[PDB]
RNA sequence: UCAUGGAGAGUUCGAUCCUGGCUCAGGAUGAACGCUGGCGGCAUGCUUAACACAUGCAAGUCGGACGGGAAGUGUUUCCAGUGGCGGACGGGUGAGUAACGCGUAAGAACCUGCCCUUGGGAGGGGAACAACAGCUGGAAACGGCUGCUAAUACCCCGUAGGCUGAGAAGCAAAAGGAGGAAUCCGCCCGAGGAGGGGCUCGCGUCUGAUUAGCUAGUUGGUGAGGUAAUAGCUUACCAAGGCGAUGAUCAGUAGCUGGUCCGAGAGGAUGAUCAGCCACACUGGGACUGAGACACGGCCCAGACUCCUACGGGAGGCAGCAGUGGGGAAUUUUCCGCAAUGGGCGAAAGCCUGACGGAGCAAUGCCGCGUGGAGGCAGAAGGCCCACGGGUCGUGAACUUCUUUUCCCGGAGAAGAAGCAAUGACGGUAUCCGGGGAAUAAGCAUCGGCUAACUCUGUGCCAGCAGCCGCGGUAAGACAGAGGAUGCAAGCGUUAUCCGGAAUGAUUGGGCGUAAAGCGUCUGUAGGUGGCUUUUUAAGUCCGCCGUCAAAUCCCAGGGCUCAACCCUGGACAG
């Protein structure tokens, strides 16, 4: 499927980043496009992500309870 | 049921039910009171188009709801298609071929299993015929000439353009579904259709 | 109520069709035990002596139910079968009592509309 | 494995049977990857869909008794 | 062309317009009660107490794995026991579970007996444990020493495209049986596949803020362990994280979904039978074996409860099918059969299946059919009403003929059953033929407006009716009766629950001067919306193609039951 690109929130954990993922969604009964945020824990053995950078989440083998993704880099076609 | 009942009541109330239950016109010695004086609610008018339809074919009213649901369910003029699903009813055809004088006469004439259709017997008056069918007597009916009595007294009115009566080999067939002009009874389709809008 | 945010919070919801019989609370009609068989009067425009049985039910409520028809057999501590339906004239009477059912006989000598009163055919 | 077997699909006293290749642990009226066949024992046809029966028998889903007997009426059996 | 869909009425007031609420007309029930009740076809049949349960049955099988013994007199049938699979499927219920449990859609870290394909192997030894014989304990349930025995049962050595490890090195298996043979069923080690499972994740998944903080194996990291496999799965230490005003945590409710019902539509309510997934099996908690359970009819323990006891102890789990008792308004027979279908075992023969196939009762529902057809002087008998002339019951009946769906009395008589024959609970059922005979068969609501149907007698604010308005104090089209009429029809009504109507929670579709409603006004955070031109990516958007959304249902078209209901075959828009 797709990746889930999104900003890094706070990386005060080794090999671990929280990521806000912003997702538009049609609200069911009323027809707008409401955003919903959902933040994840991603893995990086390199841990080369500061606060505020934005990554892409890809499914991998689960590392902990929450850490079920590792994020590498977006493509960046502007 | 059948309603099996007093029937000049229904002819005086609904107007003359054509062919069904009489060729004799109503009130040969009657009607000498009961001024209507012109007050009739519109619901009474639409109700009298229900029962002008329901007694003329002898249907159960629940079965008439069934035919309206099929008539909506088909594509086209539901005011006409209701009078296609109630013309190609079998005992209406045996009435219309003159195989019986009245429609209870045809319904009873098909209850006691006197009609073969395409060589197979049909025991049920609510059978809906098709184009290009075959409607005959029973093999005993060349010895039981009740049908020939009905065909004897019948032929004042001829036939509508679906029927083809063969004189001695007693076979009647319908070329195609009956046209609205073809329908014998005179009534407004819209009045009946509007009435069932409520359900 | 804009389409944006006063209404993808919520509009509001209507409550229910509010129950027009707080007892009978499973389903339609329920066995009863007679406690009082007294008689009360309607509101001001009418004038009658309407004869109601205050009845304990098998549900867990106690409720004053009307007794239809003309004659009534209902003494103290008999068993009835109440049903819903609001008698307007009486404040508090919410229910009826079925006639012709268990330990509440049919009405005396009625020949018009017997299925509402539990009287078998004559003739 | 999968066991190609009939299932009753009809009214009372009717016995219109489908030939379905479901897993053998299922109840007799369950769900299939592909419902391949038909068998009407009163009097009618029997659509068979030969390539799919050869797919499953090529895989190795053995049939039951009378499914195998229907497969012995026609010349379905080729070992390729 | 598309369109197959949208109805109003009553009630505030002396009247009028309006807001607004209530009530009705329409469908649907797993329904209940009342009155009435001919048949047939197909469905449905504890919604409540996941409440106890009498009795029988619901899971076996294999002697072609093995040893014994017990009927029959070389020959066969059985059998408790050790083994082999099956008891994890099928059946039942929805208590819990607001959660990857479910639905849908992806993924990698796994397992997998029976099932197909495929590469190789089965030498050698050995010890017992049941059974059994003896003694003996117990009322039973069960045992306990003493010896003995066999194997596809156990153990050891060698050998292995496997495993461990960086390599070095090591480590690991087998079973025979049937047959004269032929061969077949097996066994052990690998390698795939199908199917079945175990996990993980995106999204969807009820209300309540008069519940605002929660969480310390908690959220991460490493090391050690552990699991079939990843993992705080577990443990020691380190880091302080993680969730939340877009509702965390708590409380309450609820099995979920294909679907059902309604609605014109958007969608609202709901999850019976049919089908898929989950959970439970008296209430709790454990583990064992196997491929697979923390196992409904397995084991062990605790708790409560019932039965037996000879008083020491035992035995038990109907939310399996029938059934009893209780609760309830209310939900059936302690039935027949493995003939089919589907399971399990077996080489086969066959065996066992309360799954399933049928039958019985119940108008519980949907559909079909009958209670007569045609004529009937217009003359009589009668009820009710009448300006006493008559009218109306009424072609209705009486009466004459025709017919026999059904009814009775007889005959015949299926397929369903599968190419070796035989093999049917249903059942002499379905269906057909013959002989009488209109014979055996119509009720229930309503008649003041909505709402079709109305006059008369009795009652006199009484008895009563009533869905809302309201009728009822002497001539009541509203109560009670009769006549008549109306609508329905083997049904008719009332009640309850749900949707409609209701634009009365409003996206389609409402309002806020005075009718219910603008915060007292202002600053501003989060958040929402946003000027113009040019360029770029395409997240939204649109188009093509592809995958999937099980089957059943709904829609179209065919086909089958004498039609319909129902069943079946094929197809597909939506989304």
């Amino acid at each position: 499927m797709r990746s889930m690109q999104g900003k890094v929130i706070c990386a005060t954990n080794d090999k671990t980043v929280n990521v806000e993922v912003v997702r538009l969604a049609p609200h069911p009964k009323y027809k707008r496009r409401v955003r919903k945020k959902k933040k994840y824990q991603a893995h990086d053995p390199d841990n080369q992500f500061k606060v505020g950078d934005w990554v892409q989440l890809d499914k991998c083998r689960p590392i902990s309870k929450t850490k079920t993704f590792l994020a590498v880099a977006p493509e960046g076609r502007q | 049921s059948r309603y099996r009942g007093p029937r000049f009541k229904k002819i005086r109330r609904l107007g003359a039910l054509p062919g069904l239950t009489n060729k004799r016109p109503r009130a040969g010695s009657d009607l000498r009171n009961q001024s209507r004086s012109g007050k009739r609610s519109q619901y009474r008018i639409r109700l009298e188009e229900k029962q002008k339809l329901r007694f003329h074919y002898g249907i159960t009213e629940r079965q008439l709801l069934k035919y309206v649901r099929i008539a909506r369910k088909a594509k086209g003029s539901t005011g006409q298609v209701l009078l296609q699903l109630l013309e190609m009813r079998l005992d209406n055809i045996l009435f219309r071929l003159g195989m019986a004088p009245t429609i209870p006469g045809a319904r009873q004439l098909v209850n006691h299993r006197h009609i073969l259709v395409n060589g197979r017997i049909v025991d049920i008056p609510s059978y809906r015929c098709k184009p290009q069918d075959t409607i005959m007597a029973r093999d005993e009916q060349k010895s039981i000439a009740l049908i020939q009595n009905s065909l004897d007294l019948s032929p004042r009115e001829e036939l509508p353009k679906h029927l083809t009566l063969n004189p001695f080999p007693y076979k009647g067939l319908v070329n195609q579904i009956i046209d609205s002009k073809w329908v014998g009874l005179k009534i407004n389709e819209l009045l009946v259709v509007e009435y069932y809008s409520r359900q | 109520m804009p389409t944006i945010k006063q209404l993808i919070r919520n509009t509001r919801q209507p409550i229910r069709n509010v129950t027009k019989s707080p007892a009978l609370r499973g389903c339609p009609q329920r066995r009863g035990t007679c406690t009082r068989v007294y008689t009360i009067t309607p509101k001001k425009p009418n004038s009658a002596l309407r004869k109601v049985a205050r009845v304990r039910l098998t549900s867990g409520f106690e409720i004053t139910a009307y007794i239809p028809g003309i004659g009534h057999n209902l003494q103290e501590h008999s068993v009835v079968l109440v049903r819903g339906g609001r008698v307007k004239d009486l404040p508090g009477v919410r229910y009826h009592i079925v006639r012709g059912t268990l330990d509440a006989v049919g009405v005396k000598d009625r020949q018009q509309g017997r299925s509402k009163y539990g009287v078998k055919k004559p003739k | 494995m999968v066991k190609l077997r009939l299932k009753r699909c009809g009214r009372k006293q009717r016995a219109v049977y489908r030939i379905v290749a479901i897993d053998v642990r299922s109840r007799r009226e369950g769900r299939d990857l592909q419902k391949v066949g038909f068998y009407d024992p009163i009097k009618s046809q029997t659509y068979l869909n030969v390539p799919a029966i050869l797919d499953f028998l090529e895989k190795g889903a053995q049939p039951t008794e009378t499914v195998y007997d229907i497969l012995k009426r026609a010349e379905v059996f080729k070992e390729f």
